[PDB]
RNA sequence: CCAGCCCUAGAACAGGGCACA
RNA sequence: CAUUGUUAACCCAACACAGGAGUGCACCAAGGAAAGAUUAAAAGAAGUAAAAGGAACUCGGCAAACACAAACCCCGCCUG
């Protein structure tokens, strides 16, 4: 009875830089998401 | 409401044959049930059928079982009966237009959780034991055939097939009591999901059924 | 043994073949005219149409949504495609795709390549190969054909 | 497995010039009535379907320059037009491309 | 289909099919000219070491149509002078084995089941 | 002079593509309506029927499979073949065939026009009828020829006959010597390496080489092929079909040819069948539907029951 | 007669279809 | 306020080689593309599935397998 239609958003395992943006909202997404602030800097600072 | 209910031997397959020969198996099958009243039944429901054997004391002999499954396409339709009788499981593929067939008769109509319930081979015996002298259940037509959810038990591995690959999709099987994450995480490797949007490998057959609607009505009318 | 088959085989597999099928579906849709390798436009060509027959079922249709999902990869085709496409192709049956062979590709690969266009789009005609004029040698005496058996009854 | 012994030139040249290697001559060959080169009787006009593509890249060109994204996709129809041309109460409502350049002759209005 | 090492069940009750063994009853040779037996061959069998013969009751092979197909390779014992050594059989018999009387009368009088 | 080729729909148009297509309809309808009726027009003289002699045969369209109960409780399977069109398109006298029978050429169902040579077409032309697509010949004696241009009915056969059939069958390709000949392979995984569908040894050392009978893979399965003896149980005459049992080599919808059956046990058969054919316009009387034989159980049966 | 499009015909080459719809 | 090393898709294998490569970082926020285009003959390699039988093949249950167990001998204490 309603028009339910899929989001508009970029696909996740293309190659596009869309899909990397989508990516990159997605691992901060994940920091948000995490519970403590060791949690949040450890995955902030994995990266070398 | 009504519903129309077509019986599936009269289903043509997906070949190129030509039509000619299945309006004659039309023919010949709807002449043939003007004298055999075949009547509605599913897959799961509860048959007796009535054979004509020349080597017993009488010459009908009878049989009761639960309908494994139906296939072909016109005047070949066989249905598989499956019964315990004294502990050794039986099967029997019969024959829709047969004559030798004397009478066929449903009681119980009742579908199940599936099209193709073959797993009654893996089945605890529970599942296949019927009493051959059962009454007839008469139910009402508003019932709409009452689809019987009914998760059934299975015997340790090995089993007849595998029952757990994606190629069955299979729900009346109660998994999460016999098989383990581990093996269900592995025989999703055998899944093929692009086969469900394919929208190629499907068989449209609406006005085909049509005409043999309007067929049917008019061998009845005749 | 290859008898009475009706897909043929590409990519790396059937799942491949079904990959490479939704992204030229996809550009179709997008472009509304793509060019291809003839082998893989006329396997699409089917494709579409179905494609085209899911979306006139009508948007409610939870079937066709999903269809539309799992094919239309940049979802901003499928609103695209259920209010500019399916609507505009309401009285026609099946003939909703052209498709025409163009000159192999000036690549070293020289491949047989073939363009796919729905109709009524917003894009230059193609080059059609009509048919010859009434006014021909051959057409004149078969319309005097004509009229004779008119004139007969 | 080795060749026993060299293979003569007669022999070579019986091989190689059989009519099955050959390349047979094609009798498909027809002038396009249009711009007068060349084509065959099942295969569009090189030169015509050059036009037609370089017509449709602009066209496409200028209609995603109108939409600044990448996912951002006309919702309706659409309908190119060229200078001196406006827009009739059949095409309101719709997506409009306008180009500077002329319409050609075998673009129809439609 | 019962062929050379198949793993039967002897249903009538005698000595032999009802005394456990640390080895199940094998097939030994199907005597007819295929390797392939059917319902109403004659088969030899290697019961608890020592050789019998014996009669394909039922097979798990589907057969003919309207032809019952048991879940288990059930084979009855019989006698080189065409006598089953059994008392009874319990389990169900196929009905086509009543139309060679002849060389099963014996065997198919004891039966009480017929399917 | 590089003349191009030319085929029938480059110069037409699109209101004449029509005209042509029905121009060349209602012809075909009309010429098979005027061969509609020859034993009125001028049939040749009828000879009485001898005991060394044969009779034409068919060429029908396989349509498909189909099972059939006998009375005695037995299941055969029929193949359906559909008599479409067999016309009688020339015939070659006795001398000028073999010396010793005559021939009768039958042509199959109709096909087009515009796929045809000039000459098949001016043969088609001078004879009156479209053309044809599988062209048979059929050694009859000299005491059952029939003039050519007359159209025959599946009704030449009678419920409970034995007749032969050929055709060409399902064409496999180039396939392996073990789909072709049936040569068992080699072990799986014992050690064979790249030999799991070789045919092995294909002569002696002595002979150093091969014999001319040696078999080995190539062409399987496009070749004509003809089985013997095949009873026919049922005649439907509205639709022109037989029902002949067991299997007919041929794939579904193409064309077989079938004749008397030359066997030795069914030489004098012909002796209550209609001896040149089947004439719907001598008897003046319409056949029933369905021409069953003396055994097979009618779709319209009592469900029999042994006694 | 074989441009092109199909085939239960086929490695290529060959063979059968493209009018009833 | 001295001098020197700060590039790179790299080194060793005759090669822009499915090979050999020390240490610190997470398994992607970084890298790439198994397919030049067709048809889908035989044989060959790999994978998946297969009714009834479950080693009857074979020197050997070699490989494979919904299992991945228990025992008896010969030689060597065992790890190496
Ligand atoms: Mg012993
Ligand atoms: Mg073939
Ligand atoms: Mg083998
Ligand atoms: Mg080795
Ligand atoms: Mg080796
Ligand atoms: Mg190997
Ligand atoms: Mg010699
Ligand atoms: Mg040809
Ligand atoms: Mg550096
Ligand atoms: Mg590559
Ligand atoms: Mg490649
Ligand atoms: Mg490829
Ligand atoms: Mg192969
Ligand atoms: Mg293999
Ligand atoms: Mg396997
Ligand atoms: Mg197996
Ligand atoms: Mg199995
Ligand atoms: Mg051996
Ligand atoms: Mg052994
Ligand atoms: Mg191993
Ligand atoms: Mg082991
Ligand atoms: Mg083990
Ligand atoms: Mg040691
Ligand atoms: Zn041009």
């Amino acid at each position: 009875p309603v028009a339910r239609y899929p989001p508009i958003v970029a696909s996740l395992t293309a190659k596009s830089k869309a899909a990397r943006q989508r990516r990159v909202e997605q691992w901060q997404a994940t920091v948000h998401a995490a519970k403590s602030v060791d949690e949040k800097l450890r995955i902030l600072t994995k990266m070398q | 409401p009504e519903t129309r209910f077509l019986s599936p031997e009269f289903i043509p397959p997906r070949g190129r044959t030509n039509p000619l020969k299945f309006q004659i198996e039309r023919k010949d099958m709807l002449e043939r049930r003007k004298i055999l009243h075949i009547p509605e039944f599913y897959v799961g429901s509860i048959l007796r059928v009535t054979t004509a054997d020349p080597y017993a004391s009488a010459k009908t002999s009878q049989f009761l079982g639960i309908c494994i499954q139906r296939s072909g396409s016109g005047l070949g339709a066989t249905f598989i009966l499956r019964n315990t009788i004294e502990g050794q499981g039986v099967e029997i593929c019969f024959e829709l237009y047969n004559p030798r067939i004397q009478e066929i008769q449903v009681v119980k109509l009742e579908k199940r959780l599936d099209n193709s319930l073959l797993y009654l081979r893996d089945a605890l015996p529970e599942y296949s034991t019927f009493d051959v002298n059962m009454k007839p259940i008469t139910q009402e037509f508003n019932q709409e055939v009452p689809v019987n959810q009914l998760k059934v038990k299975m015997k340790p591995k090995p089993w007849s097939k595998r029952w757990e690959r994606p190629k069955f999709n299979i729900k009346g099987i109660r998994f999460d009591l016999c098989l383990t994450e581990e093996q269900m995480r592995e025989a999703q490797k055998w899944s093929q999901p692009w086969l469900e949007f394919d929208m190629m490998r499907e068989y449209d057959t609406s006005k085909i059924e049509a005409a043999i609607w309007d067929e049917i009505e008019a061998s009845k009318n005749s | 043994i290859s008898h009475g088959r009706v897909f043929r085989r590409l990519g790396l597999g059937p799942e491949s073949r079904i990959h490479l099928l939704q992204n030229l579906l996809t550009g179709l849709v997008r472009h509304e005219r793509i060019e291809a390798s003839w082998a893989r436009v006329d396997e699409l060509r089917g494709y579409a149409e179905k494609l085209i027959d899911y979306g006139k079922l009508g948007d409610t249709n939870e079937r066709a949504m999903r269809m539309a999902d799992f094919w239309l990869t940049e979802k901003d085709l499928i609103p695209k495609l259920f209010q500019v496409l399916a609507p505009r192709f309401q009285g026609q049956n099946g003939g909703y795709t052209r498709m025409l062979q163009i000159p192999n590709r000036n690549e070293q690969d020289r491949a047989k390549m073939a363009v796919i266009e729905y109709k009524g789009n917003c894009l230059p005609p193609l080059p059609l190969p009509r048919r010859d004029s009434n006014l021909t040698l051959l057409n004149q005496l078969l319309q005097g054909l004509r009229q004779d058996q008119e004139a007969s009854s | 497995a080795a060749p026993k012994n060299r293979r003569s030139i007669e022999v070579n040249r019986c091989r190689r010039r059989n009519p099955q290697k050959l390349i047979k001559v094609k009798n498909n060959i027809d002038v396009c009535p249009e711009c007068g080169h060349l084509k065959q009787k099942h295969i569009l006009c090189g030169y015509c379907y050059e036009k037609v593509r370089k017509e449709t890249a602009e066209i496409r060109r200028q209609m995603g320059k109108q939409e600044g994204g990448p996912f951002r996709a006309p919702t309706t129809e659409t309908v190119v037009l060229y200078s001196g041309e406006t827009p009739s109460e059949q095409d309101q409502g719709k997506r409009i491309i306008e180009r500077e350049r002329k319409r050609p002759s075998w673009f129809t209005q439609n | 289909a019962i062929q050379k090492m198949t793993r039967v069940r002897v249903v009538d009750n005698s000595a032999l099919g009802t005394t456990p063994y640390h080895r199940p009853p094998r097939c030994i040779h199907v005597y007819n000219k295929t390797g392939v037996g059917k319902v109403g061959d004659r088969i030899l069998l290697a019961i608890r070491g020592q050789k019998k013969k014996a009669l394909i009751v039922g097979h798990r092979m589907p057969g003919p149509r309207m032809t019952p197909r048991f879940d288990s390779n059930n084979v009855v014992l019989l006698e080189d002078n065409g006598n089953p050594v059994g008392t009874r059989i319990k389990t169900p018999i196929p009905s086509s084995l009543r139309q060679r009387e002849g060389e099963f009368s014996k065997v198919l009088a004891i039966a009480q089941n017929f399917v | 002079h590089g003349k191009s080729v030319t085929w029938w729909d480059e110069h037409l148009s699109e209101e004449n593509v029509p005209f042509v297509k029905q121009l060349v309809s209602d012809e075909n309808k009309a010429q098979l309506a005027s061969k509609l009726c020859p034993l009125k027009d001028e049939p040749w003289p009828i000879h009485p029927w001898e005991p060394g002699s044969s009779r034409v045969g068919l060429i029908a369209l396989k349509l498909g499979m189909m099972p059939l109960w006998t009375k005695d409780g037995q299941k055969h399977v029929v193949t359906l073949l559909q008599v479409q069109d067999c016309h009688v398109l020339k015939y070659t006298p006795k001398e000028n065939h073999n010396g010793r029978m005559a021939a009768l050429t039958v042509g199959g169902k109709t096909v087009s026009h515009f796929h045809k040579s000039a000459s098949i077409l001016e043969f088609y032309q001078e004879l009156g009828l479209p053309p044809k697509q599988k062209v048979k010949i059929f050694n009859v004696t000299e005491n059952a020829v029939i003039k050519p241009g007359t159209p025959l009915y599946a009704a030449h056969f009678r419920p409970g006959q034995y007749v032969d059939v050929t055709a060409k069958t399902i064409g496999k390709g180039f396939q392996g010597v073990m789909r072709r000949w049936g040569f068992k392979g080699q072990p799986a995984t014992h050690g064979q390496t790249k030999t799991h569908r070789r045919p092995g040894a294909i002569s002696t050392g002595d002979v150093a080489r091969v014999w001319p009978g040696t078999k080995m893979p190539g062409q399987l399965g496009n070749i004509d092929r003809t089985a013997f003896g095949l009873k026919v149980w049922r005649i439907n005459t509205k639709h022109n079909i037989i029902y002949v049992n067991g299997s007919v080599p041929g794939h579904k919808n193409c064309l077989v040819k079938i004749k008397d059956s030359k066997l030795p046990a069914y030489k004098d058969f012909c002796k209550n069948l209609p001896f040149p054919t089947y004439f719907p316009d001598g008897d003046e009387e319409a056949l029933p539907e369905d021409l069953y034989d003396e055994n097979v159980c009618q779709p319209g049966a009592p469900s029999i029951t042994f006694t």
